């Protein structure tokens, strides 16, 4: 169905009180 | 909003292919150059005198007396020359990806092609230097070669026996009002492709893709801006005389004759092909043909893939293309004399041939190969 | 078929170099006591020099040092008066023909543009100027000829123009026939592109401005392209 | 800093301001940096 | 001529796309008829394959070599749903001229 | 084909008509004496 | 337009916030990587033409020259 | 006075590739001499002997300029 997969890792891409300064 | 309605249509909420590399760029950069050089020649048309008597004295005083009346006049040069790069890889990105199956897009980039040449051609007679005027005569005397409507026709251009002021006066008009009728023909060239849409460098249907282009195509045009500005003033301000010739800086002096005259480089690849035909009318025609064999070119199309992504046979005959198109442009500078005449004649023997027969041929055999054909 | 002047180390050769002004200065003073009797720097006026090798006032002294005619008068043709900072420089013989009769058939040619005229000018110019060595064997120069190995056709009808100690520097360096051809060199350059400096300041302020603007740019398009080139697809046939 | 988000960046009334202001000052700026280094580079040819 | 055809395959790019031939094809008229006749299972695996290459042509990517289409396996689905739009067309175009 | 020749048969009349009218008219406006 | 352009079915669209993720992520580390990947891709279908352009070039500026020197046995 | 140039040229022209250069127009002046009846003349070994001279002069001649 919808749940059979979880969203693709995106730490590569991701980034590392942060939203403000990003 | 009526116009909003048309202004989100074209530029905003456009659905664009989202592989589009850098070479889609182009088109939009000849836009701005387009308004840029109308701009400069504004600003070059409220000093400059289209008289023979004070041209070369408008021109110096647009360089030595207007407050950065060289900025604008080097701009408005080299920005012809940008204009004719940007139009060179507009084309080859229009040949290499087949995008020559949009016919009426492709048919009103001729139109616009020819148009700009023209324009090219009479503004660089108008400063009416040494090498403006021997150029003039030279390419309108080619006029010349038609045998019964051609010779009073060039008297007619020349409005007199010889070029002289009658030229320059109607030269000045003609190079004011083309590019106001090229800016209409690009508003057709844009019409008749959004009817169709863009194409994409994999020439397959990206209408499984596509993106809006305010935000992503439009950022893109503006790096593609500012790297074309980048070029073109430090090709001003750094380089200003690179792209010129040295000759027009002499005034036009019809008892003399620069020794080596060459048209802009732009104009070579034609030149070396005029020069290689032996007779006149040959050349005049094969010339036209240069230009026109593109229009020819949706018609020679016998491949059942559109780009040459995936067809490195038409790639290699793609590059030999590209190369020779370079070696005419050499050619074209080089004078007449062994072996640089040979070399024009293979050359423009070798165009023609991979632009009209190895081309279709290579597709032939790239369509059996994949079991295809 | 010509000798091609060489590449010589100018100072304003540079992408940034600009003109040393004490050589206009002198190349000036060597076209006006020795190049100002045949040819004519039509298009450069005394005020042209204001801000480049002499002041305002300095220029005017210049400009009072001629006599220039002033055609309507209520009665009279020309009661040549002290050249002015507005008035061109005097060009000598001011028919061609003159000229033409003076130098024996040649149109000295007027050396406002020159640089910018002759392929490889600023070198051309020093080599001509210098380049005044012995004719060949075989060579047969008509009457009234010179043999430089530069000029086109090596027949040049300008004597040469350059002896050493042709004329005094005021500045005083040594008069010598090549610091006097780098000198007019410069100047004639100088004069084929007054804007030479300005111009060379604002490309160094372009390049500092496109080194800011590119990154920058290019990171906001990478942003604003980032969201796409992170995009996973996936195929989920049901 | 999350005083500059609030203060500069937020409000595109304030992103503004602060680009106006900043450019007014930054031509004083660069144009005397520049002509700082311009003139260095060819320190002894210019008239003065 | 079965290697040359391989390496020409290999030469041509549009596997490391995880493409195959049929996608490859200018869609005109009848290509068009033929892929409107195509079932829907084979029609969702064209466009999905098409989306992507166009995303790795974006990102200037392509597949892992494992993930490459290998020219044994790739299927001509298209061509006959093609040949038949071919022959439609090429019928009705005889029978015109009688 | 045959049927395409009937038409062509049938409009190369017309055709020539309409080139007929393009000679007046060009020589006409050309005002080429020769004619 | 927009929601009449095509029909796909199934195809789930995962993707990030542009203040979420890096700018340049691995900018260096893998775009040299690939830009050697692409050159290597087409380099052998590019540079092969233009390479003869050198050559025919060179070969033609000589030939020239040689053709103005002057031949030995010429006058003598 | 001396003008520089003299000396750079005095430099460069002392060099061999240049003597031999000379030397192989010296055999062309030469020739024309005993050769006298003719119209071969010596300028194209004129000029390139120059533009090997001139080209290290004029490496070396701004220097000494002042
Ligand atoms: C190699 C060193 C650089 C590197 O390793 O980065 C990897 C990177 C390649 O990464 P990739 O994942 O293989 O490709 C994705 C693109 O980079 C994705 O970004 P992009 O590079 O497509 O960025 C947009 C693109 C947009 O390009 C344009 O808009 C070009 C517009 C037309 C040209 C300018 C007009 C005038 C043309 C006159 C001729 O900008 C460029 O392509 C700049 C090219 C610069 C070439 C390098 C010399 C500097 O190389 C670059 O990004 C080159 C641009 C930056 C340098
Ligand atoms: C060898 O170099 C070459 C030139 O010389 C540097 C050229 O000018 C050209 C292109 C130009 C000509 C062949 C002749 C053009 C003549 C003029 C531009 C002067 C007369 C101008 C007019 C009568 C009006 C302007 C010309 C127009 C508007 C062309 C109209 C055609 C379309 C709009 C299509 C080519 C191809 C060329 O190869
Ligand atoms: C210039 C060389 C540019 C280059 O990098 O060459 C390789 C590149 C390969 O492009 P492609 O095969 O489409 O693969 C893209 C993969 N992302 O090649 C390309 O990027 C495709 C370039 C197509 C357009 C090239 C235009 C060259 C100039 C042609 C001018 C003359 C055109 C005719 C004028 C008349
Ligand atoms: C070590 C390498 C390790 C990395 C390997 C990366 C993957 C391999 C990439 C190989 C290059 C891409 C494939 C390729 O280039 O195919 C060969 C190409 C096409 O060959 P073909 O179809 O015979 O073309 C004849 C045209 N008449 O033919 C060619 O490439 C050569 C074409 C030469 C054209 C010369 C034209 C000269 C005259 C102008
Ligand atoms: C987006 C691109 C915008 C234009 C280019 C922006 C980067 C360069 C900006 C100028 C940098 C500079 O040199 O400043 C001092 C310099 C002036 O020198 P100053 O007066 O001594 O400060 O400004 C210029 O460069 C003048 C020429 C600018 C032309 C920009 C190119 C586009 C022209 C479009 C015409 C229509
Ligand atoms: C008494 C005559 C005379 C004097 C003095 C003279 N010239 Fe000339 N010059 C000419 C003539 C005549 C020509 C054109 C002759 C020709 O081109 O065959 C000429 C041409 C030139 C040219 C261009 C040559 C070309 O190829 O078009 C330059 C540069 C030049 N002169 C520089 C100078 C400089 C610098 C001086 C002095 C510092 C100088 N001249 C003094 C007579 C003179
Ligand atoms: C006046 C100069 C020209 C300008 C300003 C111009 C501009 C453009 C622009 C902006 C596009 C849209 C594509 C894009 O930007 O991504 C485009 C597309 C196109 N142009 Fe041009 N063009 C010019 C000359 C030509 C010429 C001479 C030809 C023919 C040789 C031509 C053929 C095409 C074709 C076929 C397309 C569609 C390609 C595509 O978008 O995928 N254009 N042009
Ligand atoms: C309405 C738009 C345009 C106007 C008003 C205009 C005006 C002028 C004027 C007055 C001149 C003479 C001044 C000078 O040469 O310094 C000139 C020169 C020139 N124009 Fe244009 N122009 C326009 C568009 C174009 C376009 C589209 C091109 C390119 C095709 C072009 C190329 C040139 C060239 C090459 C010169 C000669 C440059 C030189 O002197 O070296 N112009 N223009
Ligand atoms: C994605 O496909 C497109 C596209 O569909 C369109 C309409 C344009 C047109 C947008 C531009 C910014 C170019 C403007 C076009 C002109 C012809 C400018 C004309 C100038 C005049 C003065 C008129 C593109 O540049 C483009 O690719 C980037």
């Amino acid at each position: 169905s919808h749940t059979d997969v979880k969203v693709p890792d995106f730490s590569d891409y991701r980034r590392a009180e942060s939203s403000e300064a990003r | 909003h009526p116009l909003f309605k048309i202004i989100n249509h074209s530029f905003i909420d456009l659905p664009a292919p989202s592989n589009i590399s850098s070479w889609w760029n182009f088109g939009s950069l000849l836009g701005v150059c387009l308004m840029v050089q109308i701009i400069t020649g504004l600003f070059l048309a409220m000093h400059y005198t289209s008289d023979t008597m004070t041209a070369f004295s408008s021109v110096t005083h647009i360089c030595r007396d207007v407050n950065y009346g060289w900025l604008i006049r080097y701009m408005h040069a080299n920005g012809a020359s940008m204009f004719f790069i940007c139009l060179f890889l507009h084309v080859g990105r229009g040949l290499y990806y087949g995008s020559y199956t949009f016919m009426e897009t492709w048919n009103i980039g001729v139109l616009l092609l020819f148009a700009v040449m023209a324009t090219a051609f009479m503004g660089y007679v108008l400063p009416w230097g040494q090498m403006s005027f021997w150029g003039a005569t030279v390419i309108t005397n080619l006029l010349s070669a038609i045998p019964y409507i051609g010779t009073t026709l060039v008297e007619w251009i020349w409005g007199g026996f010889s070029v002289d002021k009658a030229t320059l006066t109607r030269f000045f008009a003609f190079h004011f009002i083309l590019p106001f009728i090229i800016a209409a023909l690009a508003i057709v060239h844009l019409l008749f492709l959004h009817e169709t849409g863009s194409n994409n460098p994999t020439g397959l249907n990206s209408d499984a893709d596509k993106i809006p282009f305010h935000p992503y195509y439009t950022i893109k045009d503006i790096l593609g801006i500012l790297i074309m500005f980048l070029i073109l003033m430090t090709l001003v301000l750094f380089f200003p005389d690179m792209l010129g010739d040295p000759d027009n800086y002499m005034p036009a002096n019809p008892l003399n004759t620069p020794p080596h005259i060459k048209p802009e480089w732009y104009f070579l690849f034609a030149y070396a092909i005029l020069r290689s035909i032996p007779n006149k009318l040959g050349g005049v025609l094969a010339l036209i043909l240069s230009i026109l064999i593109l229009a020819l070119m949706p018609f020679l199309h016998t491949s059942k893939q559109r780009s040459l992504m995936f067809r490195p046979i038409t790639q290699i005959l793609y590059w030999i293309l590209v190369a020779n198109l370079l070696i005419l442009t050499w050619i074209g500078g080089q004078p007449v004399e062994h072996p640089f005449i040979i070399i024009g004649q293979l050359a423009s023997i070798s165009y023609f041939s991979i632009i009209l027969i190895l081309m279709p041929i290579s597709g032939i055999i790239e369509d059996k190969m994949l079991k295809l054909y | 078929l010509e000798l091609h002047p060489p590449s010589y180390p100018w100072s304003h050769r540079g992408l940034l170099s600009s003109l040393d002004h004490t050589s206009i200065r002198r190349g000036f003073q060597v076209y006006k006591q020795v190049c100002s009797s045949c040819h004519s720097m039509d298009y450069v006026a005394y005020r042209h020099l204001v801000g480049v090798c002499y002041t305002e006032e300095e220029a005017k002294a210049l400009a009072e040092e001629v006599e220039v005619q002033d055609g309507p008068n209520d009665d009279g043709e020309m009661f040549m008066r002290p050249g002015k900072l507005s008035d061109y420089f005097p060009k000598p013989y001011p028919n061609p023909e003159a000229a033409r009769a003076a130098n024996n058939g040649a149109l000295p040619p007027d050396l406002s543009y020159i640089v910018r005229a002759r392929h490889g000018g600023e070198d051309y110019v020093f080599s001509l100027l210098t380049g005044y060595c012995e004719p060949p064997t075989g060579v047969s120069l008509r009457e009234g000829l010179y043999f430089n190995p530069y000029f086109p056709g090596q027949a040049i009808g300008m004597a040469p123009p350059i002896y050493t100690e042709v004329l005094e520097y005021d500045d005083g360096t040594p008069a010598t026939m090549s610091q006097v051809a780098k000198d007019v060199a410069t100047f004639l350059r100088w004069a084929s592109e007054p804007e030479h400096d300005h111009r060379k300041r604002m490309g160094l302020k372009m390049l500092l401005m496109m080194g800011l603007l590119l990154p920058l740019t290019y990171a906001m398009k990478r942003h604003k392209w980032s969201v796409l080139k992170s995009r996973k697809l996936a195929y989920r046939p049901p | 800093p999350s005083r500059l988000y609030s203060l500069l960046f937020r409000r595109t009334s304030t992103f503004a301001l602060t680009i106006a202001v900043g450019a007014l000052f930054f031509e004083r700026a660069f144009d005397q940096g520049a002509d700082a280094i311009y003139e260095h580079i060819n320190e002894g040819k210019l008239w003065k | 001529l079965d290697g040359f055809r391989k390496w020409y395959y290999n030469a041509a790019g549009f596997n490391k796309l995880g493409l195959m031939r049929d996608d490859t094809l200018h869609e005109t008229e009848d290509v068009k008829e033929a892929i409107r006749r195509l079932p829907e299972d084979l029609y969702n695996d064209r466009m999905f394959r098409i989306k992507r290459a166009l995303d790795l042509t974006m990102r200037h990517q392509i597949l892992p070599k494992d993930q490459w289409t290998k020219y044994e396996e790739d299927k001509f689905y298209l061509e006959p749903y093609l040949k038949e739009v071919i022959r439609e067309r090429k019928e009705r175009e005889e029978w015109a001229k009688k | 084909g045959p049927r395409y020749r009937e038409l062509a048969r049938n409009w190369i009349p017309t055709a020539g008509m309409w080139g007929t009218v393009g000679a007046v008219g060009l020589v006409w406006a050309t005002d080429w004496r020769l004619i | 337009e927009f929601g009449n352009l095509a029909r796909i079915r199934h195809v789930i669209s995962y993707s990030l916030s542009p203040f979420e993720q890096r700018a340049f992520p691995s900018y260096f580390s893998k775009g040299i990587p690939n830009v050697l990947r692409r050159t290597r891709e087409r380099i052998l279908r590019v540079a092969p033409p233009f390479v003869v352009v050198y050559l025919i070039y060179t070969w033609g500026n000589q030939e020239f020259e040689q053709s103005k020197r002057k031949n030995p046995a010429m006058y003598e | 006075l001396v003008d520089p140039l003299t000396t750079v040229r005095e430099h460069c022209e002392q060099l061999e590739k240049c003597v031999k250069a000379r030397e192989r127009l010296e055999l062309c002046d030469n020739r024309v001499s005993s050769r006298s009846q003719t119209e071969e003349d010596c300028t194209e070994e004129l000029f390139d002997f120059l533009h090997a001279r001139d080209h290290c002069v004029a490496h070396k001649l701004f220097k000494n300029l002042k």
